[PDB]
RNA sequence: GGGAAGCCUACCUCAAGAUAAGAUUUCCCUAGGACUUUAUGUCCUCUAAAGAGCCGUUCGAGACUAGGACGUUGAUAGGUU
RNA sequence: GCUAAAACUAUGUGCCGAAGCUGCGGAUGUAUACUUUGUAUACGUGGUAGGGGAGCGUUCUGUAAGCCGAUGAAGGUGUGU
RNA sequence: GUGAGGGGAGUGAAAUAGAUCCUGAAACCGCAUGCAUACAAGCAGUGGGAGCACCUUCGUGGUGUGACUGCGUACCUUUUG
């Protein structure tokens, strides 16, 4: 099964105006005030007042 | 340009009130038909809704003649397989009299964005009350 | 005040100052032509309806000049005929500026 | 003023690198660029590495501070592709088109 | 002599989608669809150049009906009024007196129906 | 007037995108300047409510969604007894 | 939608209605007269296969050791006529 | 990232002559501005026609858009069609 006739570029980008992209969920850390994704720890090991590696 | 077109910021939509009771349907309709889409004025213009405010009161009233009440059928359908109901005047007009009236009237309007505009200009109401006094319709005998 | 003429097959109702387009006429530019066969002068209330005419009425033009329309394209065309053939058209008209209307 | 930077001949498609721009565009600086160290998306680092040029060049040829600016004007062309031959069944051949992109990104205050 | 076809037909395409301006779609992109819209709108120009004239004059005596069916007449009973009464006035300018001056439209309707009686 | 497993009701489910967009109960928001395009007018400053969502623990709900419960004033899930 | 019709039969006044006819402006073909003409009159101008007539543009040769061109050619892209 | 790529500086008559570099058309793909568009059925135009934005010789004007409306089933070939 196939086209019988060529998909217009109107219809194209009328399919594709769901394709947006959506920003992530970030918070300020109260401990380090460095940008971070909420709930997860930050890049240095920080997390709700606690410290990973030493 | 010299016959020029109504412009719709000028017109003047004006209300009327019409008792239905002992009129014949369709030599009603048609008059409402021709003043709601305007056809009695001098500024009428086809492609502008020049027209006027029909209220319709008594309308369970109205009549027809022959052996119509009886016999004349409505239909409709339900897109779904066998789904064509049916019911007659006599049970229409005792249930919901303005579907006929708007039946009448849409089937004498013209069919597009422009008739749908124009029939919203018509009132129907079964009794002998209406709730647009505030518009201050007069009296009009057709 | 209006009047109503009758210039190159058609008519028109014309107030005074008014500039119109009518058809070709071989009157020189900046010549004033007048109108005695006016149909219809209404001034206000004095409204006078001619029989073919208004008798003694009187409409006085000049001619601002002549000129040609927008050109028009004429287009045929036979399908699966083997058929096709096409025109250009500008139509000549006078430009005429009302000066009096006498009833 | 604007101040420009562009990225030509990224490895990657402009219908993939659009969704990224259009996720930035309009923004401040800042904002934007948290937005781009928290992607996922592989046109990210790219979209990030263009704005930090132009951040860049705003700030060492222009003099212009970095607070005040924000994302006026961002862009995606498409660039050159590479073309490829892959084997299918029974004998049939097919053609790839490996698409590339330009990014273009310009600051203004 | 070997002549090159690129400069006069580029020229001949670029005319033909200059004229397809405002279509929609491959209409006022694509040489081969675009040609064949703007035949089609010709030939439909010619057509409604008959057409107007019609519409035109059914404008012209819809207007009339309605002033004379305010003046206690009908469109038909004061056209032949005003054909006994002598009176020429062609409907263009009796439906513009009609919209635009109800007195001068009463006049010409009285006319029409002493000519009548 | 009577008159059928037939028609309209009656029974179950859905139903106001019914654009004619319906009804009821309760809740929230009441600040100052400039100007001309004197207007549900355009720029400033100050305010951000009732609620909704993002995120998280999840489900007898689920393709993704949607829907239900909960987030320390806590038994939502795992563990423990 | 229509029932002393918006149906049927008969009669009469009007009107609507085509690129038909008339009006106004313009072009073109043939003939007749003007005893050069490019002026008047009359009659014509829907068209497939076909036949006849008249032209527009493109490349090259002479005219050209001429004429235009860095005070901007060809080409590209708009606008006006 | 001592990558690719770019922004400055410098050369040059010219760097949108910057290296697969004279000119840089079309299909095709972006971004910005103006108008229209989420109650309405079809070759997508055509004849009308309101409103809006910019320009203005202020209009019986120019540019862009086009609510609403009459009419309207592509082209070529082959065919009695
Ligand atoms: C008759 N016996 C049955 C038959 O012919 N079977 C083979 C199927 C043929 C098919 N119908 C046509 C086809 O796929 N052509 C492609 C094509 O030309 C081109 O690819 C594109 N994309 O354009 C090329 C890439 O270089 O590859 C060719 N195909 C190739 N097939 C080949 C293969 O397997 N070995 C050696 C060499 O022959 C290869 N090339
Ligand atoms: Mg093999």
């Amino acid at each position: 099964a196939v086209q019988q006739n060529r998909k217009s570029r109107s219809r194209r980008d009328m399919r594709r105006s769901h394709d947006a992209l959506t920003e992530n969920a970030l918070t300020v850390d109260q401990a380090t005030g460095e940008t971070h994704r909420r709930h997860h720890v930050t890049k240095d090991g920080f997390y709700r007042g606690r410290q990973l590696f030493a | 340009m010299k016959t020029l077109s109504a412009k719709p910021a000028e017109v003047q939509h004006d209300w009327f009130v019409v008792d239905a009771t002992g009129k014949t349907l369709g030599r009603l309709a048609t008059e409402i038909a021709r003043r709601l889409r305007g056809k009695h004025k001098t500024s009428y213009t086809p492609h502008v809704d020049t027209g006027d405010y029909i209220i319709v009161i008594n309308a369970e009233q109205v009549q027809v003649t022959g052996n119509k009440a009886l016999d004349k059928k409505y239909y409709r359908h339900t897109e779904f397989p066998g789904g064509l109901k049916e019911t007659n005047f006599e049970k229409l007009v005792a249930h919901k009299p303005e579907e006929i009236f708007e039946r009448a009237v849409k089937g004498m309007l013209p069919k597009g964005p422009l008739g749908y505009a124009m029939i919203k200009k018509m009132k129907v109401y079964a009794g002998s009350e209406h709730p647009h006094a505030a518009q201050q319709p007069q009296v009009l005998d057709i | 005040m209006y009047a109503v003429i009758q210039s190159g097959g058609k008519q028109h109702r014309v107030v005074e100052g008014e500039t119109l387009k009518v058809e070709l006429l071989k009157a020189e530019s900046g010549a004033t032509i007048t109108f005695d066969d006016v149909l219809m002068v209404v001034n206000g209330d004095n409204i006078q309806i001619g029989a073919p005419v208004v008798a003694g009425a009187k409409v006085t033009a000049e001619v601002i000049g002549h000129g040609r329309h927008d050109k028009i394209r004429i287009i045929k065309m036979r399908r699966r005929k083997h058929y096709r053939k096409q025109q250009g058209h500008r139509q000549w008209f006078t430009e005429l500026k009302i000066t009096g209307i006498s009833g | 003023m604007e101040v420009t930077a562009k990225l030509r001949g990224a490895a990657i498609s402009a219908q993939k690198a659009r969704l990224v721009a259009d996720l930035i565009r309009g923004k401040s600086v800042a904002h934007a660029l948290n937005i781009l160290n928290f992607s996922n998306k592989k046109a990210a680092v790219l979209v990030k590495k263009a704005l930090e040029s132009a951040i860049a060049n705003a700030e060492h040829n222009n003099s212009l501070d970095v607070d005040d600016l924000k994302v006026s004007t961002i862009y995606v062309d498409e660039g050159m592709s590479l073309k490829r031959i892959m084997p299918r069944a029974k004998g049939r051949a097919d053609r790839i088109t490996k698409r590339t992109c330009h990014i273009t990104v310009k600051v203004g205050v | 002599a070997r002549v090159k076809r690129g400069v006069v037909a580029h020229r001949r395409h670029k005319k033909i989608l200059a004229r397809a301006k405002g279509y929609y779609g491959a209409r006022s992109r694509v040489y081969r669809v675009a040609f064949q819209a703007v035949i089609k709108a010709g030939q439909y120009a010619y057509r409604d150049r008959r057409q107007k004239k019609r519409q035109f004059r059914a404008l012209w005596i819809a207007r009339i009906n309605a002033g004379a069916r305010q003046n206690g007449l009908s469109y038909s009973r004061m056209i032949d009024g005003l054909k006994k009464a002598q009176v020429i006035i062609d409907r263009r300018v009796l439906a513009d007196i009609a919209m635009h001056d109800a007195v001068a439209f009463a006049a010409l309707a009285e006319k029409a129906k002493g000519a009548l009686a």
